[PDB]
């Protein structure tokens, strides 16, 4: 189900380095200042 | 722009919906208040019986993992 769907999908960012990164780094609350620039 | 930040972001609105607040922590790391959200919902959900024993633990045993690739970087 959806909490199986979405820590599988965690864990899989951050097996690659740049996800991991973007995920380890990055706080909530530059979130939608990095967001409303994407 | 990036995908890449856009699939970080898309993730943790799973962890953080749009029925927007019950809100993260703004000074965590995105990892840290999924993972912490993520323990909290599996023993709610597995006390519930809306998760079973089999996916209560698997779920703590991958954020226990996750926790241990934070701390790594």
């Amino acid at each position: 189900g959806g909490s199986m769907e979405r820590i599988k999908e965690l864990r899989n960012l951050m097996s690659q380095s740049r996800t991991r990164e973007i995920l380890t780094k990055t706080t909530v609350d530059h979130m939608a200042i990095i967001k409303k620039y994407t | 722009d990036e995908q890449m930040y856009q699939r970080c972001c898309n993730l943790f609105e799973k962890f953080f919906p749009s029925s927007s607040y019950r809100r993260p922590v703004g000074i965590s790391s995105m990892v840290e208040a999924m993972v912490s959200r993520a323990r909290i919902d599996a023993r709610i959900d597995f006390e519930s019986g809306r998760i079973k024993k089999e996916e209560f633990t698997e779920i703590m045993k991958i954020c226990s993992t996750i926790e241990e690739l934070r701390r790594q970087k």
